[PDB]
C-alpha cells in the first residue's frame, strides 16, 4: 500500500522515462516500461567510464527536483519487505488452516471422536477441546489476514504492470524494488564523496 | 526535443501487454511539469556531449552452415595449408 | 585478432585468436587490504586483481567474485576483465572483438549481463558467447563425444553432439577443486596442521596440485601407506617449515570418485557419467563410449585416467569398449577450443556487431547466438 | 600445533 | 562407579558418575618457582598444581599445559591426573574406569597418547573418549539440535541430529576466553593498566568474569559510553587499587561476534553457527534452528543469548524460527552430560577393555572411539 | 620549515625538516636544586633543564619528566619543550607545523594532552603524532620489515608488510636502557663500587656507553673472564679516581636476552622479535626474516647484531636466511625517518589543523593518527 | 602507569 500510494516514487519513475525516451530512437518511444527495467541503470557508461546514468541522476535530482531529493526514509517498509519470501509465508501460512481443518474431522468424527478407547487417565479430550475453541477464533483471522494481504499485493502489482499470475514475479517484486533502492544510494554516496574532495582541494 | 546526436540507448523491456490498468496512462499534471522543467533545465544538453557513443568500429558458398564449422574444427591442424596440399 | 578471454573461478586466461597458448592466466581473485595503511606516498591502491593479490596475500581478505559458477559480485567481475585487457594483455577492445564462454545450464540472467556489461563498459565491436564444456571437445579435434568438465566451480558432463550441446542430458556435480581444497584442509588437521584462513588456503591449493594423486585401489593403498613410510613426501612451506604427508596423497583425490566422504548424498564423477550417457538416445550410445574426453584443472590428477576407466567398465555393459581420451593440454583445453574457433573463417557469420545490439537490445543474445 | 597457530 | 575426567583448556572437571555437579573443580595450571629458594623450614614443593598454584601464584610461572585444546607438554598432563586422581578424587584409578573428553577436529597424536598414558601409567581397567560438544547435548536433555560450545581453546559448533554428531558439518574456530583475555588486556593498557605476567594473566580473568558483558547494538552502545558515566565500573585488585573500565565492559565480547579486532579473518560466532547449520540437509535444518544449546563458560556473558539470537535471525530466511536454549548450568554442561553417558547400562559395552588395548596398541583409540 | 621534534625517555632530538642530522640533542632530564644558595651575585634559576643541568649535575636532583615512554610529569615536559623552542631551534612554532613521536601501546591519555598543550600554550599551526617504529623504517629507505626500536624506556617491535602494519602483531616491552642502567649499578657493588644517586647513575651510564657488549656465547665468555684478565678495563671517574669492571662488561646488556636476571618473567628481545614474527601469517614471514631492522640507543652495542642474528637462527627454521640490518646510524633513524615524512609532498594532507581541533577537541587526535 | 609498573 505504501508503494502503491507514494506520490515520490511515481514522480521518480516518470523523470526517469522522460530521460530514457530522449536518448531513445524515435522508433522505440514508448511510453512506460516494467519494474525489472530500472537495473539497466548502473550498467550505462560515458566516454571515460566514470559516471552511470544512474551517478548523473543524482546531481540534476539534488539540483532541479528538490522533491526527491530523499525517498529511502519515506519508504522504508519496501526494504524490510524485500527480506521475506512471500510464496513461503503464503505456503506456511496456508499449512495451518489444512491442519486445523484436519483436527476438526479427526477430533468430531476421527480416531479422536471415539473415547472409549481412551485411557481414563487421558486429557488430551479435555484439553484439546478448550483450545480448539478459542484456536478457531483465531483461525478465521489469519484467514481474513491471507487473503487481504494477496489482494493488496495483488493490487498494487497490476497497478506497476507487474504480471501477477507469474510465480517469479510474486516473490521477486519487493526486491527489484530494493535492488534500485540501494544503487541510487550507492551512487548517491559516490557522487558526495568524489564531489566535495574535489571542492576541498580547491579551497585549500 | 530530440539530441542531434546519437546517444547512448537505454533499452527497457516495454509494459507487460499494454498500459490498461498501469499508473503510466494516468495524465496527471505532475508528470507534465516535469516534462517542462527538463525541457528548461540544463540536462538534456549536456547528455548530447558526455553520453555520445563511439561511432561503429566496424572490423556464393553453396556448402551448407553447419558443416562449415565442422570441417574447420577436424583439419584445425592444417589452416596454413592449401586446398591443393590437403 | 579475436580475443579468446575464457573466466572461470579459479583461473581466467585471456589471449588471441590462432595462438596455442593463452598469453596471461593469473588467478581470478579480488582482494582488499584489510589493515589500514601507516606508510604515506606509496600510492597503495584499493583493490588489487590477479597475480598483484596473490604476491601480497598476506595482507589481503581473497574473495573469489565466481562462486559455483555464479557470479555473485558484478562488481568485482568488471574488475577483472578491465586487468584482463588493459594490463595483463595490454590491448584496446576498440579494435578486436571478444569472445566469452559460458557455463553449461547458465541462467538467463548472466547471459544478458555479460553482453550488457562490455558492449557498454568496453563497447566490443563484436562477441559471441559459447559453452565451456562444448570448446573443450574441439580443442580435442572431435566434434561428438561426452566431456567431463570439472574445475574449480562445479563438475558438469555434457554429452555433446555434432558440435551442439544436448540440453537434457547434462548433470550437474557441485565436486570441484574448492571442494576438495576445503576437504583437504580438513583432513590435514589430523595430523597437527592448521590452515584456516583465504590466505592460507592458497597454499593448501599448492599442495593439492603437486603431492595429491587417485590411488588405483583404495583399500589397498590404505594398508600399504600405514605399514611403510614409502608413501610420504615433504613439503615445505613459505616461512621455511616442512611438513610431512602421508595417507592424505590419494584421500583428497578420491572424495571424487566417494562424495560421501563430504557428506553428499550424490554419486561419484564415475557414476555421473554413466548416468549422463544413459539419458542420451540408444543409438548414439555407442559413439560416445569411445569418445569421451576430461578436461578442466581437477581431472589432472595422475593415475586419474586409470582409475576412471576400470571403474567406469564394471558399470559400463561388457559389450562396451571404454576409452578415456586424456589429452596433455587438458588444462587449457577450453581456452584452445575457444581459439580454433574464433580463427574460423565461416566464425564471421554468427558475430554479435555492435550495430545490430542497439536495434535488438540485450535480448539478441538469447537468439543469435544460443 | 605443528604448521600454524602455537599450539 | 566410574570416574568422569573433562580436562580443559583453562579448568578441568573430575567427579563420578551419576552426581548431580563435578567433585572437584581446579584450574588447570603447573607453575615451578622462578626464584631461588632461601628457607629450610618447610617442604618448597618443585612444583604445585591446581589451585595450590593459584594461592601462591605470585612467586610461580603459570603454564597452562593445554592450548587450544591440544597438550603441548605431556610432562606437566601427567601431573595434574596424578593431582586429580590422589588428591582431589582421592581414589584409586587401577578399580575404576575413565571417561575423558577431547575436543573435535584435533590432532590424531593428542587422543593416541591419553589412551597410552591411562593404560601404561595409571593402569585403569577401561577408558573411553567422547565428543565435548556431544555431552554438552545430552545436558540438556536433547537429541536433536546444534551445540555452540566455547572455553578457553575452542570455540566448536557441531550440528547433532541424531545420537552420533554429524562430522562433516563440524566448524570450530581458535577463538575462545584466553583469546578474549589477551585482548581484554592489550585495550586496558588505553586507560593506563599495564598487565604483562602470567599472574596478572589471572588478574584479568577476573576482571573479564564479573564485568565484561555483550552488548545487544554494539554501535548504539559506544555512543552511551561517549556521553561518560552510568556505564563505568569499579574494580578492586589484589594490591588495593581500585580502576574503572568504561566502554572496555563490553568491548572485550564483542570480538566474538567481530574477530577482525583480534586480525582473524574467520568469521564471528553467529556467522559460523549459521554456515554449519547451511551444510545439513534441508529436512535437519528446521530442526536444528529451533534447538540451538550453548555450553562453555565463555557463553556466560550476561545478553550473549539475546545478541546471539538478533544475530542469526537476521541471516536466516524469516519463515524459520530461531530459539536459542541457555541452561542456567551450561558452565558443567560437559561434565553433565559425561555423567548421564557412562551410568547409562548400555555404555557399558563401549569400554575399551584393558586386554584390547594391548592387543592393538594405542591405534584403538581411533577405531572404536568417536 | 616543520619542526620534527622527537621526545624521548633519555634524549630529545630537536631539528627541521629536510635535514639531515638533528639540529640540537640535549639530555631530556629536569633537575631542581637541593640545597639554599649562598651567594646572591650568582643568578641562580628555578629549575634547569637540558645540557645545563648536566653541567651542574652534582648539586641538582634529575628527574626525568618522561618515564617508560609516558610523561609522568606534564608541569615538567612543558619546560622542555619551552627551552627547546625558544632556545635551542630558536624559531616561534605559531609558525611552523611540529611533528611528534609517541611509542606503540600507551595510553591514550598521554598523546591526548600533547595535542592540548601545543594547541592552547604555543599555538602551533598544525600537529601529527608518529609511531617511532613506523618512522625508524622510512629512515631505511624499505618498506617491508620488523622494526626494533630499543630506546631508553621502551623496547616495542612493529611488523609492517608493504606499507600495511599489523597492529595484532606489535609487541611492547618495558625493559630498555634506563633499567640496564640500574642493573649495571647493581652489580658493580659486587666489585666494591657503590653509585645510589640520581647524579651518580650519569656516571654509570657513561660506563655502559663505552665498556659494555653483548657476548656472543655468554656461557663461554663466562668461564674465560674468570680465568684470565684480558676482558678488564679501566675507566676514570670525574673525580679522577681509576675503577675496574671484568665479567659486568657482558652481563648488564646480557640482560637483554635473559630478563630473567631482572626478575622479569618477559622474554628477551631475541624471543620478542620472533614472536612479533609468528603473530603474523605465513605468507609475509619470508619478506620479514630477511628484513629485519635495529634502531635506537640500547642496540648501540658491540656485537649486538652478531649475537641477534645467531639468537633468532637458533629459532627460526633453518632453510629461512635471517639478515639484519644495522645502519651506523641507527641512533637517529627515527628522527631522520620523521624529516622524511614532514618533508613528502603527500603527507600535507595529513596535519591537524587548528580548525578541525577546535571543533572537537583533544579527541580529534584519535581518529586522525595511528 | 596507574595499575602496573610506575608510570
Ligand atoms: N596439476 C594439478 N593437479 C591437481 N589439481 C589441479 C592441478 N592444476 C590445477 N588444479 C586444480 O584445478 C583448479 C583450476 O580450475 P580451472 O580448470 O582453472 O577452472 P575453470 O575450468 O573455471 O577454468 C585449481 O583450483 C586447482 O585446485
Ligand atoms: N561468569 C563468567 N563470565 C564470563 N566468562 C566466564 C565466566 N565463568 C567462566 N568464564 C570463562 O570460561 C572459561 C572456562 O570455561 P569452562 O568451559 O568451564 O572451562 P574450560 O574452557 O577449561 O572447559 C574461563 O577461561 C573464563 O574466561
Ligand atoms: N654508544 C652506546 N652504546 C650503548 N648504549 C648507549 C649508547 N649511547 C646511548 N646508549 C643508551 O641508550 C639510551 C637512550 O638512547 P637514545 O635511543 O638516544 O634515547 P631515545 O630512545 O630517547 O632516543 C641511553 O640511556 C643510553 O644508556
Ligand atoms: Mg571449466
Ligand atoms: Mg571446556
Ligand atoms: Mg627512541
Amino acid at each position: 500500500l505504501e508503494l502503491r500510494d507514494s506520490k515520490v516514487f511515481k514522480g521518480l519513475l516518470y523523470l526517469i522515462l522522460y530521460l530514457g525516451n530522449y536518448m531513445n530512437d524515435y522508433v522505440r518511444q514508448a511510453k512506460g516500461f516494467a519494474i525489472g527495467s530500472l537495473q539497466r541503470l548502473p550498467l550505462i557508461k560515458n566516454a571515460n567510464n566514470t559516471k552511470s546514468l544512474l551517478h548523473i541522476l543524482d546531481i540534476t535530482i539534488r539540483k532541479h527536483f528538490p522533491q526527491f531529493d530523499n525517498f529511502s526514509p519515506e519508504l522504508s517498509t519496501v526494504t524490510e519487505a524485500a527480506k521475506l519470501n512471500i510464496e513461503a509465508i503464503e505456503q506456511e501460512c496456508s499449512e495451518l488452516i489444512r491442519g486445523c481443518q484436519n483436527l476438526q474431522i479427526d477430533c468430531d468424527s476421527g480416531a479422536l471422536s471415539d473415547p472409549t478407547v481412551f485411557h481414563p487417565d487421558d486429557k488430551i479430550l479435555s484439553v484439546i477441546l478448550p483450545w480448539l475453541m478459542e484456536g478457531t477464533k483465531k483461525m478465521d483471522f489469519l484467514k481474513e489476514h491471507l487473503r487481504t494481504m494477496n489482494t493488496t499485493l495483488n493490487n498494487a502489482m497490476r497497478y506497476f504492470g507487474e504480471q501477477p499470475n507469474d510465480p517469479n514475479s510474486k516473490n521477486l517484486f519487493f526486491k527489484r524494488v530494493d535492488s534500485f533502492i540501494i544503487d541510487y544510494s550507492k551512487a548517491r554516496s559516490d557522487n558526495l564523496k568524489s564531489e566535495e574532495e574535489e571542492a576541498s582541494q580547491h579551497r585549500r | 526535443r530530440r539530441p542531434t546526436r546519437r546517444l547512448k540507448q537505454m533499452h527497457w523491456e516495454k509494459l507487460n501487454s499494454g498500459l490498461e490498468f498501469t499508473f503510466w496512462t494516468g495524465p496527471s499534471d505532475e508528470a507534465n511539469k516535469i516534462l517542462e522543467t527538463l525541457h528548461t533545465s540544463g540536462v538534456l544538453d549536456e547528455l548530447d556531449e558526455s553520453f555520445a557513443m563511439k561511432e561503429a568500429k566496424t572490423l556464393t558458398d553453396y556448402m551448407s552452415s553447419e558443416l562449415q564449422k565442422l570441417f574447420g574444427i577436424h583439419f584445425h591442424k592444417l589452416s596454413h595449408k592449401n586446398p591443393n596440399e590437403i | 585478432a579475436a580475443l579468446v578471454v575464457d573466466n572461470g573461478s579459479g583461473m581466467c586466461k585471456a589471449g588471441f585468436a590462432g595462438d596455442d597458448a593463452p598469453r596471461a592466466v593469473f588467478p581470478s581473485i579480488v582482494g582488499r587490504p584489510r589493515h589500514q595503511g601507516v606508510m604515506v606516498g606509496m600510492g597503495q591502491k584499493d583493490s588489487y586483481v590477479g597475480d598483484e593479490a596473490q604476491s601480497k596475500r598476506g595482507i589481503l581478505t581473497l574473495k573469489y567474485p565466481i562462486e559455483h559458477g555464479i557470479v555473485t559480485n558484478w562488481d568485482d567481475m568488471e574488475k577483472i576483465w578491465h586487468h584482463t585487457f588493459y594490463n595483463e594483455l595490454r590491448v584496446a577492445p576498440e579494435e578486436h572483438p571478444v569472445l566469452l564462454t559460458e557455463a553449461p545450464l547458465n541462467p538467463k540472467a548472466n547471459r544478458e549481463k555479460m553482453t550488457q556489461i562490455m558492449f557498454e563498459t568496453f563497447n566490443t565491436p563484436a562477441m559471441y558467447v559459447a559453452i565451456q564444456a562444448v570448446l573443450s571437445l574441439y580443442a580435442s579435434g572431435r566434434t561428438t563425444g561426452i566431456v567431463m568438465d570439472s574445475g574449480d566451480g562445479v563438475t558438469h558432463t555434457v554429452p555433446i553432439y555434432e558440435g551442439y550441446a544436448l540440453p537434457h542430458a547434462i548433470l550437474r556435480l557441485d565436486l570441484a577443486g574448492r571442494d576438495l581444497t576445503d576437504y583437504l584442509m580438513k583432513i590435514l588437521t589430523e595430523r597437527g596442521y592448521s590452515f584456516t584462513t583465504t590466505a592460507e588456503r592458497e597454499i593448501v591449493r599448492d599442495i593439492k596440485e603437486k603431492l595429491c594423486y587417485v590411488a588405483l585401489d583404495f583399500e589397498q593403498e590404505m594398508a600399504t601407506a600405514a605399514s611403510s613410510s614409502s608413501l610420504e613426501k615433504s613439503y615445505e612451506l613459505p616461512d621455511g617449515q616442512v611438513i610431512t604427508i602421508g595417507n592424505e596423497r590419494f584421500r583428497c583425490p578420491e572424495a571424487l570418485f566417494q562424495p560421501s566422504f563430504l557428506g553428499m548424498e550424490s554419486a561419484g564423477i564415475h557414476e555421473t557419467t554413466f548416468n549422463s550417457i544413459m539419458k542420451c538416445d540408444v543409438d548414439i550410445r555407442k559413439d560416445l563410449y569411445a569418445n569421451t574426453v576430461l578436461s578442466g584443472g581437477t581431472t589432472m590428477y595422475p593415475g586419474i585416467a586409470d582409475r576412471m576407466q576400470k571403474e567406469i567398465t564394471a558399470l559400463a555393459p561388457s559389450t562396451m569398449k571404454i576409452k578415456i581420451i586424456a589429452p596433455p593440454e587438458r588444462k587449457y583445453s577450453v581456452w584452445i577450443g575457444g581459439s580454433i574457433l574464433a580463427s574460423l573463417s565461416t566464425f564471421q557469420q554468427m558475430w554479435i556487431s555492435k550495430q545490430e545490439y542497439d536495434e535488438s537490445g540485450p535480448s539478441i543474445v538469447h537468439r543469435k547466438c544460443f | 600445533w605443528x604448521a600454524x597457530c602455537p599450539a
